[PDB]
């Protein structure tokens, strides 16, 4: 047992300095706005374009679009015209007798430009954590329909992370089917999800639209470009840094019954060019694994107090919300929460790893795990080998460049370290 | 501010 002053105490990870990091998800998350219709009792999925037009008719404040925050590295008139083009093509759909299953758009110069026919460091913005927190919360809707599996499902079904799973399975499946069927065409794809309301009725939700570019996906790695056009009530001027990749239009005036009364708030459209791949789409389609996986994680945490007290305390832990796990960290103190919070926190982590999947995250995960093990052994006073901490910190920190989710994960590790080796 | 790592400190 070597002398104290020789023992190595893992230092915090160094996060790069830079302009604040920017949104890089395939679709909006907390800033999303749904325009929704209540499905009939019989229900029966209608045609996406029909539903989309129906959903848009539930809003009554549409106005002439204008640019309120430009894409610095873009031709912003093309984004405005792209939106007007989408409305014109929806008008054309409306005028035909039958609604078609798919709509191929005119390949105008604005769409060809936008469909296209980063190693600079960034500092961690607070929006990333704020996102994670929103994913952890409960919505008033349930996004999943129907062991310890049942109690787990009660908790996550109304969870915002679960909305994101269903949103992402829908969009990626639409996008993939369009990619196979219409490789040359610029297809207009409604972004739709379905949920069940507190009252029990089924609801269809329009978040906006995606225009698919050319999609000759010979390989897994081959990329398809797309323009995303997404409603939101978020004013881009609150956090401009978040929206660096976007052109933002003002498209409408929305009425909200606020805490003072009826306010008019502007509705916006967040527009950007983005890309995806056969393999990335297929992974988006697999996002329901995120429920199986976080389920496995929770069942394993309930297989610790099941081989400690010689009797599974599932009905206990779930039925009694007096048992708590450490979940957050106010500088006030370590926030604790019911098994529900834990289920949702873990889901949100699994989901966010899917949504923000990247090479940086692959590196960070493989390396930070090994340091994590060392930190746990140090905390248990076990004297692990620290001889390779130099190589390990290097392997981790070369993954800390600009990816917002990796940066957040690094920042989380640093907090854990402080508390672990206090 | 939720941090999944605090679950390691049960």
């Amino acid at each position: 047992s070597i002398e104290p002053f020789l023992r190595t105490t893992p230092r915090p990870l160094r996060l790069p300095d830079g302009p604040l990091c920017h949104q890089r998800s395939k679709f909006l998350l907390m800033d999303a706005l749904k325009l929704s219709i209540e499905d009939p009792s019989h229900e029966g999925e209608g045609i996406p374009l029909y539903d989309a037009i129906k959903c848009m008719k539930t809003f009554f404040g549409w106005k002439e679009p204008n640019i309120v925050k430009p894409h610095e590295k873009g031709i912003n008139p093309n984004y405005l015209m792209a939106w007007k083009q989408v409305l014109a093509e929806l008008q054309d759909i409306e005028n035909e007798e039958k609604i078609p299953r798919t709509k191929n758009m005119k390949r105008t110069s604005q769409l060809k430009w936008a469909l296209g026919e980063e190693p600079e460091p960034r500092s961690l913005a607070s929006w990333v954590q704020n996102e994670f927190n929103k994913a952890c919360e409960l919505t008033d809707s349930s996004w999943i329909e129907l062991m310890r599996r049942n109690y787990f499902t009660a908790e996550v079904s109304h969870c915002r992370a679960t909305e994101y799973i269903m949103k992402g399975v829908y969009i990626n499946t639409a996008l993939l089917n369009a990619s196979c069927a219409a490789m040359d065409d610029f297809q207009l794809i409604p972004m739709i999800s379905k949920c069940r309301t507190k009252e029990g009725r089924r609801k269809t939700n329009l978040y906006g639209f995606i225009i698919k570019g050319r999609s000759h996906l010979r390989n897994d790695t081959d990329v398809v470009n797309f323009v995303s056009m997404e409603f939101s009530l978020t004013d881009p001027r609150l956090e401009p840094h978040k929206w660096e990749k976007y052109c933002v239009l003002e498209i409408g005036d929305m009425l909200l019954r606020t805490a003072i009364g009826q306010v008019s708030r502007p509705m916006f459209l967040y527009v950007r060019t983005n890309g995806t791949s056969k393999i990335k789409m297929k992974w988006g389609m697999e996002m329901r694994r995120c429920l199986l996986q976080s389920l496995q994680q929770i069942e394993s945490m309930i297989e610790a107090e099941s081989s400690v007290k010689e009797k599974d305390m599932t009905k206990e832990f779930f039925e009694n919300k007096s048992e708590t796990w450490p979940i957050g960290e106010s500088p006030r103190g370590v926030e604790e929460g019911s098994i529900g919070k834990v289920c949702r926190t873990l889901l949100a982590k699994s989901v966010f790893n899917s949504l923000y999947a990247s090479p940086q995250l692959e590196g960070f995960s493989a390396e930070s795990r090994k340091l994590l093990l060392i930190v746990q052994a140090l905390r248990d006073n076990l004297e692990p080998g620290t001889f390779d901490l130099g190589g390990l910190y290097e392997a981790i920190e070369e993954c800390l460049i600009n990816d917002p989710w990796v940066l957040l994960n690094a920042s989380w590790f640093n907090s854990f370290l402080t508390h672990a080796l206090k | 501010d939720y941090n999944p790592y605090c679950l390691y400190c049960k």
